[PDB]
């Protein structure tokens, strides 16, 4: 489910992190 | 004054954990210069995760560790720019099968910052 | 009148790498320097901030609107455009 929801990065140690959503951006 | 985190809109922190199996917290030199101690744990949460939802985690990695009786001692080691060097701060325990006042304390509620380590003394019944 | 290129990055996580960085923003275009500067007294830690400058002005803006406000490891980031030359 989290890989779902959120990116991965491969460089390590492995972090998640995330953009703002499409909506976010244009409101 | 606190955010509510709704975990699948906020994206988890990386936790780096680690244990002992004999009631004492590993030494500050076993992390000077970003090493680590053996035996890493790498979880992932969040800023309002309690020590009893950690400890569940770490009872799923030990499966011994969820014997009645068994006691987790939280410390978070952290770097402290004012001295030189990485400290450690005991925050709170929790027993396997009993209900403690310090169950639900949070990594927030403590100041925990994100990439702080958390050290976890062990002690079976 | 000309675009920025560069942009500075806030609120790192201590667990954030260089790496982390040239990976999450290449998502938005072709990275020209990263400059992620370390505590002193402390090398093997960041100071939590890294500038990031593009080969053009688009993929910048395009950095910007994603994650200024974006998150990385489990924390909100700042992202804002830069005009100066590299430190001295």
């Amino acid at each position: 489910l989290l890989d779902d929801l959120f990116r991965k990065t491969k460089g390590t140690p492995c972090i998640y992190w995330l953009p703002l959503t499409p909506e976010a951006i244009a409101e | 004054p606190e955010k509510p985190i709704d975990r699948e809109k906020t994206c988890p922190l990386l936790l780096r954990v680690f244990t002992t199996n004999n009631g004492r917290h590993h030494r500050m030199d076993e992390f000077s210069r970003g090493n680590v101690p053996s035996s890493e744990l790498q979880i992932y949460t969040w800023m309002d995760a309690t020590l009893k939802e950690l400890t569940s985690l770490v009872k799923e990695v030990y499966p011994e560790a969820r014997k009645k009786g068994t006691h987790f001692n939280f410390a978070i080691v952290f770097m402290d720019l004012k001295r030189p060097g990485y400290r450690v701060k005991e925050i709170g325990s929790t027993m396997s099968g009993r209900k403690g006042t310090d169950d639900s304390m949070t990594l927030q509620s403590q100041k925990f910052q994100i990439g702080d380590y958390l050290d976890i003394a062990i002690t079976p019944p | 009148s000309m675009k920025p290129t560069k942009v500075h990055i806030g609120r790192l996580t201590r667990n954030v790498t260089k790496d982390h960085i040239m990976e999450i923003f290449s998502t938005y275009g072709k990275i020209k320097m990263i400059d992620m500067p370390v505590e002193r007294m402390h090398p093997h830690l960041s100071k939590g901030y890294a500038y990031v400058e593009f080969e053009n002005p688009d993929e910048a803006e395009k950095a910007l609107k994603h994650m200024d406000g974006g998150q990385i490891d489990g924390q909100e980031i700042t992202a804002t455009a830069v005009l100066a030359p590299w430190p001295r």
